[PDB]
């Protein structure tokens, strides 16, 4: 029979861990670090690209920061291809809630369904999990600004500031240190970059190895704007904060 | 050895161990005997209890007015197979208004059991059956074996120690084959044959089971006080 | 691994045999059949003092003329009870009559071998099905996850069973009365249970042709425990 | 060692099951050869009938796939027939759906894509065969396209297959190095067949009686195989060098 | 009883590797070198036609494929996998784009589609990953010219220029020196022919080289006239001759 | 679809995947529940390996199934979401067909059965979750507390705990809970609950959560502030 | 079954719904509440084919209650109406469609403003100051066109409704056995216990 | 248009005594104005001491009797050769008939 | 290794060992033969007698397909039957579509492809039988033999089972010493002899002979069993030659 070649991806270790989730988590620890910091008046996303070559088309590019809807975006740590499967799923779910209720989807609800998908791959079906961890950065008119993370196990949790990918042990302690609740967006922007600067596994932290995004209250009042930084703009903010 | 993992696997000698282990369940089963003349066919089965407080596991199943079988091995498998057989008899009746040939019951059983020896995920039936019937060409006895091999005979036995009763009949052949028009004599010979497969216990009233079918006899089962007559 | 439906070289199904091991680990269950009724009793076995003992339901009604006691992986029996109840009620709908205890049992027993690559593994629980019908009177049946069922005059299953059964061998006779059997079940349970038999860690029940299947109150069993203790002081 | 039983990658990026299917290819111990005329395409394969009990006429590895397409198989017969039946079905269905005869190269591609799948999908094994398709295509002229267990295919000026293939390949390689043309420059298929049998003799260094060979010829609008006699006639003309 | 392999054949090892993707990349590493270069007014993709026999006709085996009139692909690794990918990629360009919007898909989007198929063989039941890395070169009205790389993982990245297969490490270094952001197309063709010569063992001419561009529109290549807005395909294979012309001024 | 029997019997008569599911519960942050005389209190540890959590929006540990029944759990979090959702759906379905909210026993029995189903179905592993389900039956003031575990067995408890170091606090509660005398006030019951958690919990801090359910759908969660006052209170009665 | 009305005043929605249930030749019941509460501040009234009306209302009710529990949050009346519209628009090309018309009146607590939605069995939704289903419109939409002003008190709305019921009692051929009136405002739903 | 039903006439009659019962029916089978057979019996012994007639459209009548007779056979097999009580037969027939509730047996049945 | 534990895996030689193991089961079976004559075919098989309890004549082993085809096999009997049931479905559905009864080469490849199909997947086991079959069609007579691998060819004569070699040699003789042709009734006699000659190897128990034949002149193109007189006449012809 076929059983002979079956890994059994959905089983417990004798200590009660899910082998495959664990090893996928291990996979993600080698991915470019991504950081989310939330302020009283906005959210920041920052992520380090996997050691870019000088020929890679830097500007027309995305591998870390993706747009879910006008109010929600994610930062990716793990397999890019896996993430995009989950992203288009999430983008549809967003659109269905809109069509059904004529209201934009609350941030947590979108996060829950995506996390619930991931969970399914760990309990039934005998397929490998998605080697992906997400930072979700979004706004809704119930909880204001929100940060979440989800991992291959399908667990999610909310954060004031958080990191995923490489060196999150180091990066989390640096954030725990200089974060304060009253903090404003332009400070969080600066904290985020300072943190990657200390935890980056290469020497220079230049603009070409960064993706960056902000979700500000900034607009014509009440409405929320979502900004995915151009490379020139990452260079400008990197000089402005005096990291270059 | 490595080749007994399932039915889909041939050993390097060309044997199917899963089928052979199924054949083994039969031999642990309690003994039962079949035999027929030209006018009747008789099943005699030695029933087994669990302990001193338990019932005696029934071993003979009726399939139609003209057909029936005894079992030795996994009883649920006998129930499945007897059930399948009842349906075929009933379909021959209903569609064709024709009592089903004992020989065809044979081929239908063989073929059903073979399915489970060539596909993955299945398992051989773990039971042996003896089929008696009176049909359009007389008395009949069949020996079903879960490898698929069905065999027409004058008499035989299967289960534990069956080898005694089988050599007995092999001698007694020309005697019983001519017990035509006497039911009680034909039964007698079956009760004697089953005795060659005994040790430590012999036949009491609620451990012996006899069945008969023939020319003017519907397949009927005898147990308890009704078999005292033959002890 | 190897197949879920495979035979040992001995000629038995691995997965059935291992299920039989899990039943041996089960709490004790005893039934005795008499011309006045059938009695079912069980060791409750609360795993901690805090658990509310009468939330343990190891004796369970199937119809007014059929009761059930279980031993082993008891969560596995939930769906067997469901099937039994439905089969009983269904047959009454098709035939305007009570279903025979043997027929009920055979139905439950069909379920049990329906596993493999239908469910993924055999049941980890044995059942004592006990009832009454007009043709064969009072009956007690032992239903295994092998598909086989036997009829017993008396039978014990669970961890206490090896001993308990031998004890039932001496004590059962064809002229037992109901009260005698109740006591006899209480006696043998007390004898095999770890903890000390009282009206909270054991439960009794019976089925009579007249009043059907009743589980006894804690107060009622308490007095049969008293009556038993007193009887055994004598001689 | 399980990355050797099913079609998944080995650590060095190889599919051992595909490789072992290539080895089954030669298990019949037969060599085949194909060449292009101006008007025709000839395929010859060795006929080996060891048993006196066999009916020699039933022993064949050349198949008529369609009216215009011939196929010779290098490998065990059950897999060969399997491939033949399928390509016959595919050729007929193509005609029904698209209103013209299935071309050699298209059929070759289609059969190659099927083989490709067996190398990717786990439950299907590769077939232990190599398929040499031949026709005179209405658009392309004479055509030889070949398919393996890997799912690879390509067109040929000419080709050979089997245990002794390499000697035949180089024999032909050398003729075309010299001749300097894509084909056997001959009027009749009769003489292109003669060419094929000749250079097969030279490369394998063996002699053939009329029952050691099997020949299929593809021409404008029909593909056909030769009988004992049409060959014997052809062997006999070769005797006049 | 048909496909009983309904479980993943690619799984995470304790170290966090997905072995089969790694091995598929190993298989790509073995493949003959291919490359692509973005010019300002064009894109070029190129690779070596390396024949199994000289009896093979290798204009028949075509490693550079048209996917849409403005998109072309080349690869390194296992050719059969590439072949079925080009097939699926051409169909998907219609089924999920042209049949909906009436125009061909933009390069990044079609690339996204391919990546999706390739990703799925990494996860779906009873299959191995694809054994190729693709380079897709394309133009679309709102994005201009672009060049992407698609890996067995289904991950993809855009490049100014790159190479894959056998001699990529060397060739990525060669390109890094010669690439600037002002290259006219003819220059990138020239550079591509030089970069490819390093990695080539045997003969080096128009018959041993397959080379295509995504350049200007070709009305001569359209097949019909009379719709002024339809202007013809930007994808073009160079002839045996056209390559050899540029090996003169090499 | 994926067929494989993942939960099967072992020669000693054990189903290892079920037992390894209990291991995942073992590891889960501690959870407790205590029956008062007119209430049920559910207490829950929250492991302190990380602050910087936004606790407005992180999933809270006690879940409302209906407006009169709640459920806490120990084990895999993602797994518990599935059991909860399913239970919430069944709870509304029961109101639709029976015109009455579920009984705590019924709902427990339902959830228990879902867990059981996953121990003898192909292609699935068991739920790495055990639950406390507590509440009040409709128009009934007598309180209910039940427990389920991955095997599918379920039963009622005067008080009970699950998860990491639950063995420690089951000891404490066995010692500190008179069945003849349940905690009469709400205050009383809540105090007994915090006391038992402090055997295992570290700081009172953001480490403890309490939720209180009184009859007639009267469910309130306690705020850090008020829980602080129980911690402080028992502390100063440590002066013996 | 027969007549259902609604009018949004300054800061409440008022639903009036006929009390009669008739099978052919007999008035089987004269105290029927053609209403389901969907959430603390949302009310749906319904009329149409028998069986279908309640089955639909009860189904929608169950769905909304499940949402409330899952998110621990009451949906806006706009959202609940948009859900209900889609459920109907979905059913209109069904094998057997739902034959039910509804009014959804709710108080949006987040914007402190009452809202009234009129949706027919086809999934045709509109926000109105006042609405009705079936034949009721023909008689009352002329009274309301005249006497309605956007800033009426709740008793001004009820007095205006009184006219509407009176005109229907004058000119409707069917005896609809009066109305049950219910008010939806910032403090929830309550029923005016006689008219 | 194909009419799946017909009507083969005849008439049946059952009377119960103190310790007996009768079921009678004429033996004439007709379509429209022709006689098909002058002796085609429509009252049948179904074993267990039960007699049955399904009068109306013979093909539907025969189908039913045939099915109920089979019901008797399987009742024996499934419940250890028990006798089928006249009331249990009646109930079993209700289910037989109501099973074709939306494509009926055009028969008026008596046992 | 491991190459032999799963059906349809290529060993590195290029073999599928599980087919080869099935061959061993065939080799372990009783002997059967086919002789192709002037206008027909003859089939015979050795039926070992495990006991005087087997009813003689009443355990028939040669099977008919359609009206005009006979099949016999050595090895696992159940498998042989399962393959014949398929041949019967194949031949019925051919006749249903094309009206003409199925030609013998056409029929051979239907069994051919179906047996080969069981070498393509690990989830079925290969057939534990070699099958000799054939009959008369619109183009004369045809004899075929078909192995567990799915390989089959046409034959002048053919044999399989324990007695495969002696039978084989005895058939080779016949081809040489009757090059112009062997008649229908002659081949019935000859078959009887060769079964006896190849009862050398299953010498242990004694046996029952069983023959069938399909001759255009003698059975009118239909498959019939050789019974009563012409049977005993050929039993006698073969008693005479083991002397």
């Amino acid at each position: 029979g076929s059983r002979r070649y079956d890994s059994r991806t959905t089983i417990f270790s004798p200590e009660g861990r899910l082998y495959q989730v664990e090893y996928a988590l291990e996979s993600i620890s080698h991915a470019g670090t991504a950081i989310g910091i939330m302020a009283s008046d906005g959210i920041v996303l920052a992520a380090e690209r996997k050691v870019t070559s000088t020929l890679l088309e830097q500007d027309t590019s995305t591998e870390k920061l993706y747009k879910l809807n006008d109010k929600i975006a994610v930062a990716v740590a793990g397999l890019t291809a896996d993430a995009e499967i989950l992203i288009n799923t999430a983008r549809i779910h967003a659109q269905n809630y809109l069509k059904t209720y004529n209201e934009d989807i609350p941030v947590e609800i979108l996060v829950r369904r995506l996390s619930d998908i991931k969970q399914g791959y760990t309990q039934h079906g005998g397929l490998r999990p998605f080697g992906v961890s997400f930072i979700y950065a979004g706004y809704d008119d119930r909880y204001g600004y929100q940060l979440y993370t989800s991992n291959p196990s399908g667990n999610y949790t909310g954060w004031k500031a958080i990191s995923v990918g490489a060196n999150t042990s180091a990066a989390q302690t640096l954030l725990q240190m200089d974060y304060k609740d009253d903090m404003k967006v332009d400070d969080a922007i600066e904290l985020a970059l300072k943190t990657l600067s200390k935890t980056t596994d290469s020497s220079a932290l230049t603009y070409d190895r960064l993706e960056f995004a902000t979700i500000r209250k900034g607009a014509n009042d009440g409405e929320v704007y979502q900004k995915i930084f151009k490379p020139q703009e990452i260079k400008d903010i990197l000089v402005k904060t005096g990291i270059t | 050895n490595n080749y007994d993992g399932d039915t889909v696997t041939f050993s390097p000698t060309g044997r199917l161990f899963q089928v052979e282990y199924a054949l083994e369940a039969i031999k642990q089963g309690s003994v039962t005997v079949g035999l027929r003349s030209n006018t009747h066919a008789v099943l005699v089965a030695l029933k087994r209890n669990a302990d001193e407080l338990s019932s005696y596991q029934k071993k003979i199943i009726k399939c139609d007015e003209h057909m029936g079988l005894s079992l030795a091995g996994l009883a649920p498998d006998a129930r499945v197979l007897s059930n399948y057989l009842r349906q075929q008899c009933n379909y021959s009746s209903l569609v064709f208004n024709r009592k089903l040939a004992v020989e065809r019951a044979g081929h239908l059983l063989c073929d059903k059991a073979q399915k489970n020896t060539q596909s993955y995920g299945g398992r051989p039936y773990g039971v042996g059956l003896l089929i008696i019937g009176y049909d359009k060409s007389g008395a009949h006895l069949l020996e079903f074996q879960p490898s698929g091999n069905v065999t027409e005979l004058y008499g035989t036995a299967i289960g534990a120690r069956s080898q005694g009763a089988k050599t007995y009949l092999e001698r007694t052949l020309d005697t019983f084959i001519k017990i035509d028009g006497n039911p009680d004599e034909l039964i007698k010979a079956g009760v004697e044959a089953i005795s060659q497969s005994l040790r430590d216990e012999s036949l009491t009233v609620d451990n012996l089971s006899i069945a008969i079918v023939g020319k003017d006899t519907p397949f009927t089962i005898y147990d308890g006080e009704a078999v005292a007559k033959y002890i | 691994d190897r197949g879920v439906s495979t035979f040992s070289p001995e000629g038995r199904l691995f997965q059935v045999e291992y299920s039989l091991e899990a039943i041996k680990l089960g709490s004790t269950a005893i039934g005795i059949a008499t011309k006045e009724g059938v009695v079912l009793g069980v060791e409750k076995r609360a795993t901690s003092p805090l658990l509310e003992s009468d939330s343990i339901e190891k004796i369970v009604e199937i119809d007014r003329h059929i009761g059930c006691a279980m031993s082993g992986l008891t969560a596995d029996a939930r769906s067997m009870i469901e099937h039994a109840r439905t089969a009983a009620v269904t047959h009454n709908l098709y035939y305007d009559e009570d279903i025979n205890v043997e027929s009920l049992t055979q139905s439950v027993c069909d379920l049990a071998l329906r596993f493999g690559e239908l469910m993924s593994r055999p049941f980890g629980v044995a059942l004592l099905i006990a009832g009454h019908d007009a043709d064969d009177g009072y009956q007690l049946f032992h239903a295994e996850p092998s598909g086989t069922f036997y009829r017993y005059n008396a039978k014990a299953i669970g961890s206490g069973s090896e001993g308990a059964q031998a004890e039932l061998l001496n004590e059962w006779h064809s002229s037992l009365t109901l009260k005698e059997a109740e006591l006899l079940v209480l006696k043998i349970l007390k004898q095999v249970m770890e903890e000390k038999l009282d009206e909270n860690n054991a439960q009794l029940s019976c089925i009579t042709k007249q009043d059907g299947f009743k589980i006894y109150d804690n107060e009622k069993t308490a007095e049969l425990i008293k009556e038993l203790k007193e009887k055994e002081a004598a001689e | 060692g399980y990355d050797r039983h099913i079609t998944i990658f080995s650590p060095e990026g190889r599919l051992y099951q595909v490789e072992y299917a290539f080895k089954a290819t030669n298990q019949t111990n037969i060599n085949s050869l194909a060449v292009r005329g101006k008007d025709c395409t000839v395929v010859i394969s060795q006929k080996k009938v060891p048993d006196k009990l066999l009916d020699p006429t039933t022993v064949s590895y050349i198949f008529c796939i369609s009216r215009t397409i011939g196929m010779v198989v290098n490998g065990p017969i059950p897999d060969a027939r399997n491939a033949a039946l399928r390509a016959k079905a595919e050729a007929a269905e193509f005609r029904y759906k698209y209103g013209y005869d299935m071309p050699c190269d298209v059929l070759a591609k289609r059969m190659a894509n099927l083989s490709q799948i067996y190398t990717q999908r786990a439950y299907m094994r590769p077939l232990g065969v190599i398929l040499t398709f031949v026709s005179v295509d209405e658009e392309l002229g004479p055509s030889i396209y070949k398919t393996d267990p890997a799912g690879y295919y390509v067109g040929y000026k000419a080709t050979a297959t089997g245990p002794k293939q390499q000697e035949i390949t180089t024999n032909l390689e050398n003729h075309f190095k010299k001749s300097k043309i894509d084909h056997i420059n001959e009027e009749s298929w009769e003489k292109v067949v003669e060419f094929a049998i000749t250079h097969m003799i030279d490369a394998l260094g063996t002699e053939f009686s009329k029952n050691d060979l099997e020949v299929g010829v593809a021409t404008k609008d029909k593909f056909f195989t030769l009988s004992a006699e049409n060959i014997e006639e052809r062997l006999v003309a070769i005797a006049e060098q | 009883m048909t496909d009983r392999y309904s479980f993943s054949l690619t799984t995470f090892s304790p170290s966090g590797k997905l072995g089969q993707i790694d091995y598929a990349l190993t298989a790509v590493k073995q493949g003959v070198t291919s490359l692509g270069i973005k010019a300002t007014n064009g894109v070029v993709i190129a690779t070596e036609k390396k024949s199994s026999s000289p009896l093979a006709m290798s204009e028949t085996l075509s490693k550079v494929s048209l996917l849409t009139p403005d998109i072309g692909a080349v690869y390194s690794g296992m050719g059969p996998d590439y072949r079925v990918l080009v097939d699926k990629s051409r169909k998907v360009a219609h089924t999920s784009y042209k049949r909906i919007y009436g125009e061909y898909p933009p390069t990044k989007l079609l690339v996204s589609e391919v990546a999706k198929i390739m990703q799925e063989a990494t996860q779906s039941g009873g299959v191995r990953p694809f054994g190729v890395s693709l380079l897709i070169a394309g133009h679309d009205e709102f994005n201009g010219f672009s060049l992407y790389q698609v890996d067995p993982s289904g991950s993809y990245f855009p490049w100014k220029a790159t190479a894959i297969g056998k001699g990529s490490v060397a060739a990525k270094t060669f390109l890094e020196k010669r690439w600037n952001d002002e290259l006219e197309l003819e220059d990138a063709i020239h550079i591509a022919l030089l970069t490819l010569k390093e990695s080539v063992e045997g003969e080096f001419n128009g018959d041993t080289i397959e080379l295509a561009i995504i350049g200007d529109e070709n009305p001569d290549l359209l097949g019909y006239t009379g719709i002024p807005t339809d202007k013809g395909p930007r994808f073009r294979k160079l002839t045996s001759q056209e390559i050899n012309d540029r090996l003169e001024a090499l | 679809g994926y067929d494989r029997a993942l939960s099967i019997f072992s020669p000693d008569g054990h189903i290892f995947q079920v037992e390894y599911a209990l291991e995942a519960v073992k590891r889960g942050t501690c959870a407790v529940g205590v029956k008062g005389k007119n209430c049920v209190v559910l207490g829950c540890e929250r492991r302190s390996t990380l602050k910087l959590q936004d606790t407005r929006i992180t999933p809270s540990k006690v879940s409302k199934i209906d407006s009169h029944v709640v459920l806490s759990f120990s084990g895999l979090n993602a797994d518990s979401r599935i059991l909860i959702e399913k239970a919430r759906v069944e709870a509304q379905s029961h109101r639709l067909t029976l015109e009455d909210p579920v009984t705590v026993e019924y709902l427990t029995r339902y959830v228990a059965g879902v867990q059981q189903r996953y121990t003898q179905s192909g292609g699935v592993r068991p739920f790495g979750v055990s639950t406390l389900i507590a509440g009040f039956d409709p128009r009934d003031d007598e309180p209910k507390l039940y427990q389920t575990e991955p095997s599918g067995i379920y039963s009622s408890w005067s008080a009970q705990t699950i998860g990491r170091n639950s063995k420690t606090v089951r000891e404490f509660l066995e010692k500190n809970y008179d069945r003849k005398e349940p905690p009469a006030t709400v205050e009383e019951c809540v105090k007994l609950t915090v006391r038992s958690l402090l055997e295992v919990v570290q700081t009172g801090a953001k480490n403890i959560e309490i939720t209180v359910v009184k009859p007639d759908s009267d469910i309130v969660a306690l705020s850090s502030e008020e829980i602080n006052q129980y911690v402080t209170q028992i502390e100063q009665e440590k002066q013996e | 079954m027969d007549i259902i009305l609604g009018i949004r005043v300054q800061d409440s929605v008022i639903l009036a719904s006929s009390k009669a249930v008739t099978r052919g030749i007999s008035v089987l019941k004269d105290s029927d509440d053609k209403t389901r509460q969907l959430s603390p501040h949302t009310l749906m009234s319904f009329a149409g084919e028998a069986g279908d009306t309640v089955q639909f209302a009860e189904y929608i009710q169950a769905n909304i209650q499940l949402y409330s529990i899952r998110e621990d949050y009451e949906l806006s009346p706009q959202a609940v109406s948009s859900f209900v519209r889609q459920e109907l628009a979905k059913s209109i090309r069904s094998r057997r469609p739902y034959q039910v018309n509804v009014l959804i009146g709710g108080y949006d607590k987040k914007k402190n403003k009452p809202e009234l939605y009129q949706i027919d069995y086809l999934g045709t939704k509109v926000e109105l100051p006042y609405g009705a289903h079936g034949y009721s419109g023909f008689y009352t939409f002329s009274l309301l066109d005249h006497h309605y002003r956007p800033d009426m008190t709740t008793e001004e709305g009820l007095d205006l409704l009184k006219l509407c019921v009176q005109e229907l009692e004058k000119r409707m051929p069917m005896d609809f056995k009066g109305v049950i009136v219910k008010i939806v405002d910032k403090d929830g739903i309550r029923q005016v216990d006689d008219f | 248009q194909f009419n799946p039903y017909g009507d083969n006439g005849g008439t049946i009659l059952g009377i119960a005594g103190e310790d007996f019962a009768v079921l009678a029916g004429d033996t004439r089978n007709i379509t429209d104005y022709s006689i098909n057979s002058r002796y085609e019996p429509k009252v049948f012994d179904c074993g267990d001491n039960i007699v049955m007639s399904a009068n109306g459209f013979a093909a539907d009548g025969d189908a039913l009797v045939k099915r109920f007779k089979n019901s008797v056979k399987w009742y024996h097999f499934d419940h250890n050769d028990k006798k089928l009580s006249i009331n249990s037969a009646a109930r079993n027939i209700q289910h037989l008939l109501y099973g074709k509730r939306f494509f009926p047996y055009y028969v008026h049945t008596i046992i | 290794t491991g190459y032999d534990l799963s059906n349809s895996v290529f060993s590195p030689d290029g073999r599928n060992f599980q087919v080869e193991y099935a061959v061993k089961a065939v080799e372990n079976g009783t002997t059967s033969i086919g002789i192709k004559c002037n206008d027909g075919v003859v089939f015979a098989v050795e039926k070992l007698i495990t006991s005087k309890l087997l009813v003689p004549q009443k355990n028939v082993k040669i099977q008919v397909v359609d009206r005009h085809i006979g099949c016999v096999y050595s090895g696992l009997i159940p498998d042989g039957r399962h393959l014949v049931n398929r041949g019967r479905e194949e031949a019925a559905s051919f006749k249903k579509l094309y009206k003409t009864p199925i030609p013998i080469p056409a029929f051979a490849d239907r069994l051919g492809q179906y047996v080969q199909a069981h070498t393509l997947y690990n989830s079925v086991r290969p057939f534990g039988v070699s099958t000799i079959f054939g009959g008369v069609d619109k183009n004369g007579a045809h004899l075929y033999m078909l192995e567990p691998s799915g390989s089959y060819w046409g034959y002048k004569g053919a044999a399989t089972g324990k007695g495969r070699q002696s039978a084989k040699a005895e058939l080779e003789k016949l081809v040489d010493h009757h090059p112009e042709g062997l008649s229908a009734r002659e081949a019935v006699k000859q078959a009887a002899k060769i079964i006896y000659l190849a009862h050398e190897d299953n010498k242990e128990k004694d046996f029952e002979l069983e023959i069938s034949w399909c001759s255009l002149s003698e059975t009118n193109g239909l498959h019939k069993f050789v019974k009563g007189d012409l049977l005993q006449e050929a039993i006698d012809f073969a008693q005479k030659e083991i002397n």
